[PDB]
RNA sequence: GGACUUUUACUUUGAAAAAAUUAGAGUGUUCAAAGCAGGCGUAUUGCUCGAAUAUAUUAGCAUGGAAUAAUAGAAUAGGACG
RNA sequence: GGAUAGUGGCCUACCAUGGUUUCAACGGGUAACGGGGAAUAAGGGUUCGAUUCCGGAGAGGGAGCCUGAGAAACGGCUACCACAUCCAAGGAAGGCAGCAGGCGCGCAAAUUACCCAAUCCUAAUUCAGGGAGGUAGUGACAAUAAAUAACGAUACAGGGCCCAUUCGGGUCUUGUAAUUGGAAUGAGUACAAUGUAAAUACCUUAACGAGGAACAAUUGGAGGGCAAGUCUGGUGCCAGCAGCCGCGGUAAUUCCAGCUCCAAUAGCGUAUAUUAAAGUUGUUGCAGUUAAAAAGCUCGUAGUUGAACUUUGGGCCCGGUUGGCCG
């Protein structure tokens, strides 16, 4: 079996320069539990329909429905 | 937008589909070298044609032509390295008289047979395509390998497979095991 | 001699005079008048699928003698009315009126085949299914 | 000429050829095996002849 | 096309980089810089295709972002920076001094020069102009402009520049005899003297050449890059001295050097 | 000694000339279609050959040729050479 | 002169009457984006190129324009035209020839999937984003490799060279099996590790996985062309077959079937186009008294074509290449 290998000069100096996908094979990094792309995207577009904080907008929205 | 991973085809069906003469000769060949179908001869018939053409063209040139000598001897040096051209038939005139069985002979198929190991090309067929072969450290399960000169003295069985050591096969191991749980205990 | 210009400068004449004679050749002329796009029932297409209108019992020509089992079809993409031949023993029972059928040519490149007259097409599929499968009872004509 | 002939007997003969089922048999070898069968048979043992050799003769002349 | 182009389809890139066919749709595409993008060499191709100091294009940047690399003494960090002919490149953190200079095929050979010599380069002058406020200036083949030049310096003559002060320090004229480097065309990578310049008014002067083997080839004035005197280079030539041998003579040198 | 055909066609050799494709050199993808790889070793801090070559028949440009085929020149001499 | 970034009848004033054409202008057609290239292999040619690269153009049709270095930009705006969505009926909003996906069209073309790990691009930028791009799914478009069995035992026939007077017979090696023998292997199934961004397949490998109703090869054909049946049964100028010649009207070698056989074979047939065959477009390279075809005849322009002659010959120099010979 032919493969490829790397030997860095210290652990954390490997930490730095290593692609994070390798480190998680080695228990050297944690798996980022992230939203799926489509869900991430659909948020980027949802937020995009808002100008400003939104916390102003929520007051705008909420004042309306309490009379 | 990638790059067109190129390719080409290997054979060439005959211009006339039904020649009792030709069809006979083709069948003779398929039986003694133990081939599978007519395509395995078409593949070689086609290969042969370019070679003869390549040489057909180089010969029309004035001799000592810079291109003729390079591209000719390079052609000749390859044809010899596989066992198709005689060791002292190293001329383009002698490659135009080359014929199908020269190539056909040098197959792994007809080498596993032609030096023990098999005692039948049809035996030799199944021996190759079942991992029972090794041009050195490498198993080679393609009948149409093509055995080169200094490679000839290396065609033997496998470090794996019962015919080469380390364990017998899995039908033997089921026979010597059924005479155990029964006639034993 | 030879009755054609030989001059080194006569290329135009040679070029144009062959251009002029390429018309006495059918396939050429057929290819430049775009006849397949214009006159032909298919649009030059290899196949075309139409709807069956009636069954025909066409009598073959001499010195033959039989009834040659065909259908009148209206091609969908044209509305063109064409008559095609249903092949094999009793396959005409597999096809019925308003059925939809795949038609193809007869390998005669336009011309009618054999002894069947004015029938330059053959039925290949009826109601989605091939005939040489219906005939061989491999599949069945979908209950419509 | 005449386009309206009789559709009455659409498949007269297929519908009256007495269905006889296929007599089974051992499968013939596929692949290389079959060609081996043909090399040996057709010209290694050499059977039936005539000064020409014959592939598929039914019950000969006698 | 509505504006400047920003991609390079990997197939339309210069062949003399020797990028593979497969493994992606795009090539690096040199940024704007010192050299014409077709005549250049990105740092990414040097640092991973020509030196194998990297694998990913990511690890290319990580090296560059470490400022690990100077070009002509200035520390360059643009992944696809367009380095070229006569450039130096100095990987300090490993004591390596190169100089992008031509193969004998037409490619950019990995030529290692000393820790000295990297303190200068050469420059073919392109134009010699009277700038404003009466100041004169020359322009070299790498977009270097040096104000106040030696009045002798004309167009095509090469120029010895420092590499931390600019400044010309002697130079070579273009006359018969001089030692010349061919920088493009069918003879790219070759070296030889002169013999003749065949001038043509209207356009395109050809420059006949002869190497150190009495083989006479010709190119266009544009491709000629003077680099010193007969048998006397002002820099270190790569192996083979850009002499060029036939495919025949190639093959012999291979099989003979092969074995033992 | 540099420039130099009265005005051309033709013919030689070069130059500028994308890659892929094609032809074709090397390489044992296990074979092959491919790919442009790779190969050797103290394989514990290494070494090393490569990624050729040919093709473009139009036109343009540069160049060696003057056979073949065109073209100009002194006739009221409004001629050449210095 | 104006206008433009600039040249320019680009536009405008004034002035002349010029400019292209049988060496095909102008107009028309194209089921016409151009090229790199593709198919066909004596040569010359013929046909093709929407489509991995380059250039061009367009973003439902037109025009106009804001911004900006760059756009006459459409995942920008403005209008008219053709569509057409939401509505509380006052109004508001959309341009998939991006990626998927739907309707329509049809002979005719896949998932509303995963990721930025690679390739490269962009920004204020190692870091963000990228339906570029990569990844899997569907996928007999084409292309490569090539399992569907191998070897023995025995009983007869014998290829049996003989010995040899005869059911006398040496002795391997063909062929035959409702006879048996153990060997082998992956197609699969699956611990694992490998692979991957994660998963998947490939490669590697425990445990498994070969005896006929299986791990059971198909497609077409058997008159000629053209390779292979004068066998059997059915039909009777019917049904049908048949590219072409033809088969069928009771002994059908051609239909319908059974059996056997042939050809290619994980592929084989059909239709449509095209190339070769075609020296049946003929430059190479055809034909024209009678098979298709010399204008009734002469003149004549454009076109094509066009007698001969001009430094020929003699004599040197220099440095090259294959063969004599020989080691």
């Amino acid at each position: 079996s032919v493969g490829f290998g790397l030997v860095y000069n210290s652990v954390a100096e490997a930490k730095k320069f290593e692609p994070t996908y390798r480190l998680v094979r080695y228990g050297l990094a944690e798996k980022v539990e992230k939203a799926s792309r489509q869900q991430r995207k659909q948020k980027k577009n949802r937020d995009k329909k808002i100008f400003g904080t939104g916390k102003r907008l929520a007051k705008k929205v909420a004042r309306r429905n309490a009379d | 937008p990638r790059a067109p991973r190129t390719y080409s085809k290997t054979y060439s069906t005959p211009k006339r589909p039904y020649e009792s003469s030709r069809l006979d000769a083709e069948l003779k060949l398929a039986g003694e070298f133990g081939l599978k179908n007519k395509k395995e001869i078409y593949r070689i018939s086609f290969q042969l044609s370019k070679i003869r053409r390549a040489a057909r063209d180089l010969l029309t040139r004035d001799e000592k032509d810079p291109k003729r000598l390079f591209e000719g001897n390079a052609l000749i040096r390859r044809l010899v390295r596989v066992g198709v051209l005689s060791e002292d038939k190293k001329k383009l005139d002698y490659v135009l008289a080359l014929k199908v069985e020269d190539f056909l002979e040098r197959r792994l198929q007809t080498q596993v047979y032609k030096l023990g190991l098999a005692k039948s090309v049809h035996h030799a067929r199944v021996l190759i395509t079942q991992r029972h072969i090794a041009v050195g450290k490498q198993i080679v399960n393609i009948p149409s390998f093509m055995v080169r000169l200094d490679s000839e003295k290396h065609i033997d069985f496998a470090p794996t497979s019962p015919f080469g050591g380390a364990r017998p096969g899995r039908v033997a191991r089921r026979n010597a095991a059924r005479k155990a749980e029964a006639s034993g205990e | 001699g030879k009755g054609k210009p030989r001059g080194l400068n006569s290329a135009r004449k040679l070029r144009v005079h062959r251009r002029n004679n390429r018309w006495a050749e059918n396939n050429y002329k057929k290819r430049l008048l775009g006849t397949a796009f214009k006159s032909s029932p298919f649009g030059g297409s290899s196949h075309a699928k139409g709807i069956v209108l009636e069954k025909l019992g066409i009598e073959s020509k001499q010195p033959n003698s039989a009834i040659r089992k065909c259908v009148r079809v209206q091609l969908i993409k044209n509305g063109k009315k064409v008559t095609a031949f249903v092949p094999n023993d009793g396959c005409l029972n597999f096809v019925d009126e308003n059925d939809e059928v795949l038609l193809a040519g007869f390998g005669r490149k336009g011309k009618a085949k054999g002894d069947i007259p004015g029938v330059r097409f053959k039925v290949v599929k009826v109601s989605g299914v091939s005939l040489l499968a219906l005939w061989k009872e491999k599949k069945e004509k979908p209950r419509s | 000429a005449k386009v309206h002939g009789s559709l009455a007997r659409a498949g007269k003969v297929k519908s009256q050829t007495p269905k006889v089922e296929k007599t089974e048999k051992p499968k013939k070898p596929k692949g290389r095996a079959y060609k081996r069968l043909l090399y040996t048979r057709r010209f290694v043992n050499v059977t039936l002849v005539n000064g020409k050799r014959r592939m598929n003769p039914g019950p000969s002349v006698q | 096309a509505r504006g400047p182009k920003k991609h390079l389809k990997r197939l339309a890139a210069p062949h003399h980089w020797l990028l593979d066919k497969l493994s992606g749709c795009y090539a690096p595409r040199p940024s704007a810089g010192p050299h014409k993008l077709r005549e250049s060499l990105p740092l990414i191709v040097f640092l991973r295709n020509r030196l194998k100091y990297a694998l990913n294009g990511r690890e290319v940047k990580a090296i560059l972002m470490q400022r690990h690399v100077k070009v002509d003494g200035k520390v360059r960090t643009d992944t696809t920076y367009p380095a070229g002919f006569m450039d130096v490149i100095t990987l300090d953190a490993t004591n390596e001094n190169f100089r992008l200079v031509y193969d004998v095929k037409g490619r950019f050979a990995v030529h290692r020069i000393t820790d000295e010599e990297a303190s200068y380069k050469l420059g073919k002058v392109k134009k010699v102009q009277l700038g404003k406020k009466g100041v004169p200036y020359v322009v070299t083949h790498d977009g270097r402009t040096i104000r106040y030049p030696d009045p002798n310096i004309k167009v095509n003559d090469t120029v010895k520049i420092d590499l931390a002060s600019g400044k010309i320090t002697d130079f070579i004229k273009f006359d018969a005899g001089k030692l010349v480097y061919v920088t493009g065309g069918r003879n790219l990578g070759r070296i030889g003297t002169i013999v003749h310049k065949e001038r043509h008014d209207g356009g395109f002067d050809l420059v006949h050449i002869k190497d150190s083997l009495d083989n006479t080839f010709v190119t266009r004035l544009n491709n000629v890059f003077v680099i010193g005197e007969q048998g006397k280079p002002y820099i270190s030539l790569p192996k083979g001295k850009g002499i060029k041998l036939s495919i025949a003579e190639e093959r012999d040198r291979r099989r003979a050097q092969q074995g033992l």
